[PDB]
RNA sequence: GGAUAGUGGCCUACCAUGGUUUCAACGGGUACGGGGAAUAAGGGUUCGAUUCCGGAGAGGGAGCCUGAGAAACGGCUACCA
RNA sequence: GCGGUAAUUCCAGCUCCAAUAGCGUAUAUUAAAGUUGUUGCAGUUAAAAAGCUCGUAGUUGAACUUUGGGCCCGGUUGGCCGGUCCGAUUUUUUCGUGUACUGGAUUUCCAACGGGG
RNA sequence: UUUGGUUCUAUUUUGUUGGUUUCUAGGACCAUCGUAAUGGGGACGGUCGGGGGCAUCAGUAUUCAAUUGUCAGAGGUGAAAUUCUUGGAUUUAUUGAAGACUAACUACUGCGAAAGCAUUUGCCAAGGACGUUUUCAUUAAUCAAGAACGAAAGUUAGGGGAUCGAAGAUGAUCAGAUACCGUCGUAGUCUUAACCAUAAACUAUGCCGACUAGGGAUCGGGUGGUGUUUUUUUAAUGACCCACUCGGCACCUUAGAGAAAUCAAAGUCGGUUCUGGGGGGAGUAUGGUCGCAAGGCUGAAACUUAAAGGAAUUG
């Protein structure tokens, strides 16, 4: 059906698989999450080959991610265009204690926990990042 | 981009709504008229004429349909000893229905024939 | 993940809410097929013995007992001895063995 | 619970569910007990050498 | 349909009893018989079951020998193929 | 239209034949409903009750006077138990 | 599962002790039991993939928003007392009682918000 | 949107009400002037096949029949007997009618949604492949209920009925055989008509989508490179030397998972539906719906038990 599933899933797999890299098809709201993990340092960058004119827009991502190991230890998606979870502002269940953070999609735009609580939100939990 | 190479490649607008445009009246054949020529020419069309105003194209698949139906129903009243076929049958028309959901939901008209171009046409 | 259903919208969640209900295996409200209660006091005149198990032997004293909540089944006696009497009356707990 | 007394970890409220029997859990524990490698440690690699 | 359940077609006339293997029979040869069918010559859905083995058309007037029963089977429609077949290679 | 403190097929004439339900109506069974009670880390299950609050009664059922207010445990009428 | 004669489980009293003005036992209920699974689970062989298909009421939403704004965000406005939590203290003590404080999902109306569906 | 008209609204200057008429905004009716109205499946060309229905046609049986010819057996198995058998069998030669099935071919093989489907050959017509970038340009994707097909065997009418072949008949076995074993034998097998709705319907793996390891070649087509066989000599191929792509296949074969054995997904965590319940009682009772009926669907309780079960080991 989506895209958005593939994407946390395939850099989760490919980190234990070790590669030079990845590659796959972006889709428009998959384009919209990534970014934002990126900002947190989990991942170097990422450019879209072709980005004009163009039928399916394919991602090459750098990954920040060998050498040693890695930088994004998993992602694994609990909602991401997966499963219909929600959160609240104050119904906060997460993993990990702290090490690590949530990604809310929320009004307004993207962000960490956090940051997300100094505004106050909710959304829904695109992954886990541990 | 995409569209812009085969700018370059055919000749000019207004010129290419001409060409295009005598095949189509001759008797639909959207695909058809499409191959021929002159092919750099008519890469255009759908990256610059919106489409053209046609007879047919949405009643193409109906149409079809209907086609094969009759004649695979000559086939089920014959010999009954049928089984593969009649899925078939089943699938066809069938597969009219489900491309008739959103092809009604644009276009008035649509809806009236739709249902009623099962086994007439 | 999560669980199946994405919990999108329109009419859905519905489903899971039959599937509780079909299925829990045990009895019901309450269980009164026979019995339960705290002290239901049957008055019995048979005394006799039943046998116990396949595997080991052993031949108990029991006292069949005839209840308030009218049924008749075989009832087992604790302690060592016994004498019962006139009918009479002895309040039965309803343990599960 | 010995097993975390030993670790040198005093309280852990470890939810172990699915099994009973003992070489398997004991066989399990280890496992977590070597390699941690997650977080804030993965930002501190940098930095080389025998 | 009508204010029926299941399917008599002819059944009522029997009342009850006759049973569902041999009123089933009567039915299919009969109704069938009925049934609207397009003459050969015109198209028209015209046949009609003038006595047993007679058929006629109500518009053309055209009369056809057939089943007694139905206008046609497909007994007869082998028929006509095989003598045919015969006859086109005689023929060559 | 009538009625009533006041909504109104509440009730009643006439004209319309309706209106609901695969998002569960109608119907059956259930060893008061909410505020709340114990569980359990949370989630939910459980429980819904004597108390607070609102609802319904007075052996079963219907009607009625009085009174601002009652369709009345400590009123009647009156069949039945 | 103990008792087929020298019984760690009967039967008698010593001893050991859990607990202790209480205690277990039964019944009801809940945890564990992720064993109704939302958090928290199975469907190759464990209960279990519908024989398979055609479609729908109803789950989801394909390459960077822009209007509106129901689901979204961001700030204010209600939930008796009792009980529950935090302390004074008050009756020789104390639970009770008692004062004061702190929290409450839900819903109402209201600035403001535009990724998503 | 600017600019004018025509109808409505329109306190008014008038104590007042009044009778009588415009233009300005708004609304309406418009003219002038000045800008949009917009974007998985199919389509064309195509290839395979054992996709289905009907016809054609072949052979190879054995029976039956017609005919040869000719004696004392044949049949059958562990061993035998039943059976067949001098009225001439069987075995044997040829010829006909009937007659079911397609050996050899047929393969880790191809195709249909599945069930399944295999003589060659013809007729009508479907479907998946590719390649196109033509159309909807994301149109889509699954779905209880609904609806369709759905082996075989049963059932029923009617035709055909060769070997076969339940039941059932005699024989041997043997304590017993209604058993395996042998002979005989009917519905059935089959055909057209109409029902059944089930199977170990299996890939024990529902179906749709994304990613995540390679390796040998199999079939279809397409991009071919290359020359050769192979044809003919402008030239292009059926196979092939030799890659690549796309779809299925299956094996060989990963490591994170998998109880496991295993899998490459049954992996990494998806969309969606159905459905699970400790085992025996039970896919049963009772009621409903359906069916000609068989039975199928739907679907448990009293009660009973400290286990059923899977996989892997060691005896």
């Amino acid at each position: 059906m989506t895209r958005s599933s593939v994407l946390a899933d395939a850099l989760n797999a490919i980190n234990n698989a070790e590669k030079t890299g990845k590659r796959q098809v972006l889709i428009r709201p998959s384009s919209k999450v990534i970014i934002k993990f990126l900002q947190v340092m989990q991942k170097h960058g990422y450019i879209g080959e072709f980005e004009y004119i163009d039928d399916h827009r394919s991602g090459k991502i750098v990954v920040q991610l060998n050498g040693r190991l890695n930088k994004c230890g998993v992602i694994s998606p609990r909602f991401n265009v997966k499963i219909g979870d929600i959160e609240k502002w104050t119904a906060n269940l997460l993993p990990a204690r702290q090490f690590g953070y949530v990604i809310l999609t929320t009004s307004a735009g993207i962000m960490d926990h956090e940051e997300a609580r100094r505004k106050h939100v909710s959304g829904k939990i695109l992954g886990f990042v541990y | 981009e995409s569209v812009i190479e085969q700018i370059v490649k055919y000749a000019r607008k207004g010129l290419t709504p001409s060409q295009i445009g005598v095949l189509l009246r001759d008797a639909h054949g959207v695909t058809q008229a499409r191959v021929i020529t002159g092919n750099k020419i008519m890469r255009i069309l759908k990256s610059n004429g919106l489409a053209p105003e046609i007879p047919e194209d949405l009643y193409y698949l109906i149409k079809k349909a209907v086609s094969v139906r009759k004649h695979l129903e000559r086939n089920r009243k014959d010999k009954d000893a049928k089984f593969r076929l009649i899925l078939i049958e089943s699938r066809i028309h069938r597969l009219a229905r489900y491309y008739r959901t959103v092809a009604v939901l644009p276009p008035n008209w649509k809806y009236e024939s739709a249902t009623a171009s099962a086994l007439v046409n | 993940m999560g669980k199946g259903k994405p919990r999108g919208l329109n009419s859905a969640r519905k489903l899971r809410v039959h599937r509780r209900n079909n299925r829990w295996a045990e009895n019901n409200y309450k269980k009164r097929l026979l019995g339960t209660a705290f002290k239901s006091s049957p008055f019995g005149g048979s005394s006799h013995a039943k046998g116990i198990v396949l595997e080991k032997l052993g031949i108990e004293s029991k006292q069949p007992n005839s209840a308030i909540r009218k049924c008749v089944r075989v009832q087992l006696i604790k302690n060592g001895k016994k004498v019962t009497a006139f009918v009479p009356n002895d309040g039965c707990l309803n343990f599960v063995d | 619970r010995t097993l975390e007394n030993t670790l040198k970890a005093a309280f852990v409220a470890i939810g172990n569910t699915y099994g009973f029997l003992t070489p398997n859990l004991w066989a399990e524990q280890p496992l977590p007990v070597s390699p941690l490698d997650i977080y804030s440690d993965e930002a501190s690699a940098q930095k080389k050498r025998f | 349909m009508a204010k029926r359940t299941k399917k008599v077609g002819i059944t009522g006339k029997y009342g009850v009893r006759y049973g569902s293997s041999l009123r089933r029979q009567v039915k299919k040869l009969e109704i069938q018989q009925h049934a609207r069918y397009d003459c050969s010559f015109c198209g028209k859905k015209t046949v009609k079951r003038g006595a047993a083995g007679i058929w006629t058309c109500s518009c053309c007037k055209k009369t056809v020998a057939g089943g007694a029963y139905t206008v046609s089977t497909a007994a007869a429609a082998t028929v006509r193929s095989t003598i045919r077949r015969l006859r086109e290679m005689v023929e060559a």
